[PDB]
């Protein structure tokens, strides 16, 4: 359901593209 | 007590210093290591506001045994603030608290 995980905080995403943006925003 | 706000947007009060408690031996705030080598100085508070949760509780690599975490983000700007912790059994006290990462909050604690 949410297979993509942020390695900094553990946030999970259904769309990998939203993971990529989320990681960027940790900066 | 001093209000703590999102460092990124500084639009919301997330918690106040009167919410701070020590859950274990390591004082109210200590450094913890996540599975990938990120170090979060995590402050434990009983109650927090103006946060949104992502997903469902997990016990994976929990820093506080007996609790599950859920990622918590600023409701305004979506910046990572910390995690809500929820007991996985009834004998835990408190049944829930928040672990806020120092680098996400202003003022600096
Ligand atoms: C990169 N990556 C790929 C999958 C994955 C998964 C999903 N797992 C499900 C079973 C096996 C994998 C989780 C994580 C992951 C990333 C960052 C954190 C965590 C977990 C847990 N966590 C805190 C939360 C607060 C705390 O107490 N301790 C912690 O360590 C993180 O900051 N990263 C993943
Ligand atoms: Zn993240
Ligand atoms: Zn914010």
């Amino acid at each position: 359901e949410r297979p993509f995980h942020c390695n900094q905080c553990g946030a999970s995403f259904t769309q990998k593209g939203n993971l990529l943006r989320h990681i960027k925003l940790h900066s | 007590s001093t209000s703590l706000s999102c460092k990124q947007c500084q639009e919301t009060e997330i918690t106040t210093k009167n919410e701070i408690f020590s859950l274990s031996l390591s004082g109210p705030m200590a450094a913890y290591v996540n599975p990938h080598g990120y170090v979060h100085e995590t402050l434990t508070v009983y109650k927090a506001s103006n946060l949104n949760l992502i997903g469902r509780p997990s016990t994976e690599h929990s820093w506080f045994p007996g609790y599950a975490w859920t990622v918590a983000q600023c409701k305004i700007c979506a910046s990572h603030i910390g995690w809500k912790f929820t007991a996985t059994k009834k004998d835990m006290s408190p049944q829930k608290f928040w672990g806020l990462t120092r680098s996400a909050l202003l003022p600096t604690i």
